[PDB]
């Protein structure tokens, strides 16, 4: 196998999360979110790797060599890194719901689309060949959902209709009499047609005006006003951590990745953004 | 055939006589080559013991002991208290590799039964207290590698790599 | 073809390094240098130009604290945040545009003197945007590398 | 037959890929993608060959002699290689779409231009003569597409109007609504005119600001900031693998080239760029 | 007799080409192309003949004696070859065009200078009214074009203005009203002033860096970095094959040269850098 | 178990009488699904011998035969003249891999012996003479896939793909 | 005259008593010529039935058996379990060629019927465990090539070369 | 159904009476597409008599006969002298190619037994004196060309290309 270990994980936003794209002047917002190729939020694996590596380097100040061997040196790289992060795909975004046709009161709900699922399936198909690992449970869950393309569906309920993010009516169907869903949060997961899902997911992001106040006259500074975009808390991204055969790769996959639960992604880490929970697919599915 | 014994390097004192001789194997795997130490072995899933410290087999992959592999055999027909094993040398967790090795080895590990009386809770330990690193120079590094002071003048170049190359997990109990 | 642009930068620039002092909007100029360039060809010239003139303070201060550069000396351009440190850049681009006969002075000087002709000045820049973008490229990368090295 | 076997294949990007340009050209991007003679992104077959060979020397550690024969010895060569890689032409790039009047909308579509199709037809016609391999299917389909040269067309689907990559309105003609998929995917193929296609394709590329951060003080290290160009997921390149009669070429063409499905191209693989899938044309037509 | 008949042909690059010359220039490239006297990319006749002879020996192994007679013999090379190739001279190179005008969309264009066309006319005048094959129309076209030397001329177009290779503005002008295209690929040709044309051309060439990676630790080996220069795909060269009267020269021209579209020129063929389509000026 | 049998497609006079059970049940590896044919099997190292057309085992990787995989049996009594074998159905070398493969399969192959009297000189020959194409669509492609003329007025597709795909190497002896 | 026979090279013992004509003539196509084992033969689509080591025809081009061609005839207690084939000697798949060869041939390869009541899953087998290398040198490379242990001085080199040159797929069933 | 009777194109005036049916099939290979003539068949190793002009040949390959290839069935009392033969339509020396051809044709060639008296001496016949080419347009460029004088207004184009391109060989006897 090309890779020794292949660890898919879910990234769960504890607080809100902000990984910046860097600003342009065709922008509409001063600090936008890293975007997919098809226009969904994403976490570039450069951000993932840098954040997680910074975390590990001070959380495990004794496995330093194992981290530098799997996640690459910092001072004088005389060798590639055996570890590989894939780009975090948006798996599901929390969405407000006003559920007609249900006495089961949900305030929010998880929303995903078929395109995001296709992307997760591509990740799983590729890393299935390039490694000894297999994810037949996850792969078959994803496949049985994807078989239902063309119609909006719900997984952990029987809503039959809803109003998402205050504007978008949907008419759902039930998946094969309660197909057990990937995540476990007692809240339904809806899989929308990507046309609708695009707008729903756009309405699910958080835009926030911030300002800057002069330090001695309690009035706004000139230019100190801007907007800013977050991905909500309770948002789920799907990534994979791939490693190439080595001694240090085994110590990494067996000692370090078993003590990684909470890490700090993104920026704005003083507004309390970017606390996040990594949940490994192997021990949660 | 060739045999090496995994002599570890703690900050405590269990490493005076862990051998019979500097003789018996093909050559010293762990080299000291004017850049610092090379080919240090690292035993995972084991913890140094409080006293008469040897390799107690926990099952925690986060536990390790870093030691030097030297050509020799232990203590005159001992090894009812050692692990002996032949290994294709592509299974050796070797950090700071410089050369290449025999591709087959006979390895002696100072080892105990876990002594399932006390809860094996171990603590990470680092080599500090230069009054210990000089002791490890004199008592083992000088002897097994007389190349120290018979090749170089810079033994501080390895007095630092002793600090940065040998951490270990002690049982703390 | 472009070998005097490197000579043009010296007496066009004339100061975007030293009298841009206090190192805030002095060093910030490099953001102009890199970003705008990637902005000028990925997104176009006219979007970046609209952005630059947005940050311009075009009253007479950011209309003469620059047209004074045509004539006299280094202009310490403290003013405020990058609006005078930004109108020097408008000056840079228009200086290339005058010293290379893409637009003449008698129009430029007249275009920035009524606020009736600013509009068709920009409307004419809009038609020259392909040619302008092609031509300034090396002249800009010049000051971008100047910024990397010196600024 | 100058060539023993002719293996045209597609290169479906699985993640975003980044094959870097070698050039003293000062560009805007610090690390651009490789460009063909039309400025489109391409993969120099130098890079194809190096990567595919480095992969094969590991996937098949026993057949290293067959590989060293078909792709050349490494450190002490005595002979010319027997296999040739053609440069990878861009074939289709994904672009976000907004449609006006659909039945079930799409959110992204495949974008190709007529110049790329002409390069592909050049490859096919050139290789139909240096081999016994007559690709009637590809060639006739691409000829039917090239018949409509100079008019934006949707190959299969019925769109008639779109907004590609959020900026470019395009009118569209159905080819005939009577032509199969060039590749059996679920997304329509837009063959654009070349002038608008250039802009659309440049919009589909992914420029990415990246930084390096002082581990101590969590602030950007001086100098640690650069841009970096990627090609999106689902991008399709086109290339051909060609070999001469060797009896190491019959093996290569029958054992090695039937177990290549996923390879890592380009660089930036520690951050997930490069995973790609090969789809041998003989299969996917 | 003694070069009775001749065959001029176009060398159309199907892939990039790299006919190498060692390190034979003072540029920053380490593996440049074969250069003309004017620093333009050329294909020596030695290389062209060697490649074509090798290809023909492979793909016509029964005609080995005819091919040996026309192009030479390995041993017993005491029998002069009755066929010869002239140096292939650059006729047109594709260039990226950002056009401002014409309402017609173009993204690449063919580009020439007047030096190139001068050498092409030199090759062409030295054949027609001397040999007997008659294709005077091409020579008349090249003379009509050469009339306007000293100004960027567009050919078969309505362009009037363009950015060439993302870096050069040029102002064009049609020739008289209209003229048959010298190439048959439906793309405009531009003949440029010999000074801006060569900047455009030397920016149309592909100059890549290349790397040898350490096969284990996936890094570049020390000093494993060099540069190469490819003539771009779709480039056109021009050469002539001159035949001395003989019988097996008729066999050459009949059985062989009438089934030569594609051959492999130059080197770096594993990169795919040699495929070429030969178009004879006989259609 | 699933039991398939390999029939091959030369212009020669051998395909006429090979099989009896075209399907029997509902089993077929090779499929024809509006994208022409699928899962064509290639057997490298063999060659067709038109005189009693079968696969003569040479040791030439450059030699190959292509053909159809169908569920059946040889004449209900033969395989005293066939080579039979059962593979994990992934060790196969299939062309246009589209549909299902049951992860285990046993194949009967028309087979002959080397019979070293002549040099087994093999020469490539592809399908031409499209009336041979016609009566081979008649012979095998009607009976085996009786969807023939039933899902395609585009017969021409599965007519041209034969000349496109079914190459082989005969012995011409 | 030109009548060779191929002897597979596993790390099992179906090794010595397979032939009794060592040379018969004075030549061997696979000739140890003191600069490596040259003209080794590779057969594809075949694996060795390690129990009673013999080549079994699979249909996997990824399955190959490597061995030497020697001049001889098989043992005359045999010869219904061999694929007597006559080849134009370019059709061969020789590796590490040194000279050119007889330009026509007659080869006897140790055959074994597929045994089609089972699935033929195959695994690659290298050649290591030099306790096999020794009796490989002895049981074949000294008998067939008396030139060894009689003239050579780099017997260690040809040892390394069979170790790094003869690999094969075994049925393991 | 279609078959083409090659009709030579000399300046010599014997093309007057050699055809009865003008159309035959529905396809016409030799084209007039306002850029020149097309697919005019050239005949190597042949010549033409200057008395009773037909393709009385040499065998020397330097001698060629240009001529139109167009469908015809001459007189139903000849073609036993106008040589009947069948071609795979890929072996055809065709200059000015612009299409793909049916890979199958029937060609009838004016040709008879050369002589038994004199040796055949050769000379290349060229064209001049535009009135000759005008007569060529008269004779059969309407008799069988049902296209001329209606759309191809570039009559001078055909004039010039015929008068300048069509060179052939003859005996001048």
């Amino acid at each position: 196998p090309y890779y020794a270990f292949a660890e898919p994980f879910f990234i769960h936003a504890i607080t809100h999360l902000h990984v910046g794209s860097g600003s342009s002047v065709e922008e509409e917002i001063a600090l936008p979110f890293q975007r997919d190729e098809l226009g969904y939020p994403t976490i570039y694996a450069s951000s993932l790797k840098g954040a997680i590596k910074s975390f590990l380097l001070k959380e495990f100040p004794d496995k330093r060599d194992v981290i530098y061997k799997v996640l690459g040196e910092d001072e004088n790289p005389e060798e590639a890194s055996l570890g590989t992060f894939l780009d975090a795909i948006l798996f599901a975004i929390p969405s407000r719901i006003i559920e007609i046709d249900s006495a089961k009161p949900y305030v929010w709900v998880y929303v995903t689309t078929y395109e995001l699922l296709k992307k997760v399936k591509l990740y799983l198909d590729s890393i299935s060949q390039l490694s000894n690992a297999s994810f037949s449970n996850l792969k078959n869950k994803i496949d049985t959902i994807l078989a239902k393309e063309g119609k909006n569906i719900t997984l952990d309920s029987d809503l039959k209709s809803a109003i998402l993010n205050e504007d978008f009516y949907v008419e759902l169907e039930a998946l094969n009499n309660k197909i057990p869903s990937i995540i476990n949060a007692g809240v339904p997961l809806l899989v929308l047609e990507d046309s609708i899902g695009r707008e729903v997911i756009n309405r699910s992001l958080i835009r926030v005006r911030r300002i800057r106040i002069d330090r001695d006259k309690k009035v706004v500074e000139t230019g100190g006003l801007w907007s800013e975009e977050y991905v909500p808390m309770k948002t789920i991204f799907f990534s994979v951590l791939l490693g190439k055969e080595s001694k240090e790769s085994a110590i990494f996959a067996s000692c370090i990745l078993r003590n990684l639960r909470y890490v700090i992604l993104g920026g704005k880490e003083t507004i309390g953004k970017g606390i996040v929970e990594l949940r490994w697919v192997k021990d949660v599915i | 055939s060739t045999q090496r014994e995994y002599v570890f390097i703690p900050i405590t004192n269990s490493i005076t006589i862990d051998v019979k001789i500097t003789i018996g194997g093909s050559d010293h795997i762990t080299n000291i080559d004017e850049r610092g130490i090379h080919n240090v072995l690292v035993i995972t899933g084991y913890a140094v013991d409080e006293k008469n410290g040897r390799l107690v087999p926990t099952l925690d992959p986060c536990d390790y002991v870093k030691g030097i592999l030297v050509a020799g055999t232990p203590q005159q027909a001992q090894s009812n208290d050692f692990l002996t094993l032949k290994l294709p040398a592509n299974k050796l967790y070797l950090i700071r590799k410089k050369g290449n090795i025999s591709d087959d080895l006979k390895i002696y590990i100072p080892y105990s039964s876990p002594d399932a009386r006390n809860s094996m809770k171990t603590k990470p330990v680092s080599i500090s207290d230069d009054t210990i690193v000089n002791n490890i120079i004199k008592e083992v590094f000088d002897k097994i590698y007389n190349i120290t002071q018979k090749e170089k003048v810079k033994i501080e170049k390895v007095k630092e790599d002793i600090k940065e190359l040998f951490s270990y997990y002690a049982l703390e109990q | 073809l472009y070998e005097e642009d490197y000579k043009l930068a010296l007496e066009a620039f004339k100061k975007v390094f030293n009298a841009l002092t206090h190192y805030g909007a002095k060093q910030a100029f490099r953001s102009r240098a890199r970003d705008l360039v990637e902005e000028i060809y990925n997104s176009g010239f006219i979007p970046t130009f609209f952005y630059i003139i947005s940050k311009a303070e075009l009253n007479s201060d950011s209309l003469d604290s620059l047209i004074s550069l045509f004539s006299s000396d280094n202009a310490i351009l403290r003013g405020s945040d990058e609006n005078v440190s930004y109108s020097a850049y408008l000056f840079i681009i228009l200086y290339y545009l005058i010293k290379r006969g893409i637009i003449e002075q008698k129009f430029l000087i007249q275009a920035l003197r009524c606020e009736k002709t600013r509009l068709d000045l920009i409307d004419k820049l809009y038609n020259l945007a392909p040619i302008i973008s092609a031509k300034i490229r090396t002249y800009l990368l010049a000051i971008k590398r100047l910024s990397e090295a010196l600024i």
